[PDB]
């Protein structure tokens, strides 16, 4: 329901945080929404519970990566073969 | 999105020529996990194989981003399946 170009600014702040601190793996920025705004609550610096959902939209494995990440892998190499930004939807 | 893979776990015996084999299974442990499908068909511990039938323990699907991935996953679950009593095609 929410508008698509509201969607890509939340989470446009979400990545323009973690950008600015160079976070290394898995994490959830939380944010608070009312009207036309975000309001950033917490960051959850590991795997979510409920990351599975995220995964079958997606089509990463999360937890997969975390290791690979961990591993010394890169994220757009041959190993966890995530796919480009302006590639990667639902 | 990504690449999955499919297969079949039947009771063939890859070394007698896939003559299926029939006879009553003692044990069914399966692997599930994201990324992977199972529709079982003749496999649980119960089961006793009729030769009537084409033989058919559990379809196998995987599906991971990459290709490569989804075979990782794949072969995981062919390893860490375990059926017995009967041959299986899984080797």
């Amino acid at each position: 329901g929410l508008s698509p170009t509201l969607r890509q600014r939340i989470c446009d702040a979400a990545i323009q945080l973690m950008e600015n601190i160079k976070y290394v793996n898995a994490g959830t920025v939380e944010f608070l929404v009312s009207g036309d705004e975000f309001f950033f609550i917490e960051v959850n610096p590991r795997v979510q519970v409920e990351h599975t959902i995220t995964e079958m939209v997606t089509g990463i494995d999360i937890v997969k990566t975390q290791i690979l990440v961990a591993a010394g892998a890169d994220l757009f190499g041959e190993e966890i073969n995530m796919p480009q930004q302006k590639d990667i939807t639902t | 999105l990504g690449y999955a893979i499919q297969c079949r776990i039947t009771t063939e015996d890859p070394l007698n020529d896939f003559m299926p084999d029939t006879g009553t299974i003692i044990a069914y442990r399966s692997s599930g996990g994201f990324g992977v499908r199972l529709d079982a068909g003749d496999g649980f511990q119960g089961a006793e194989i009729s030769p009537y039938y084409d033989s058919l323990l559990v379809k196998l699907s995987t599906h991971a981003i990459s290709f490569k991935q989804a075979e990782e996953k794949m072969v995981r679950s062919l390893r860490e399946m375990r059926i017995r009593g009967v041959k299986t095609n899984i080797p």
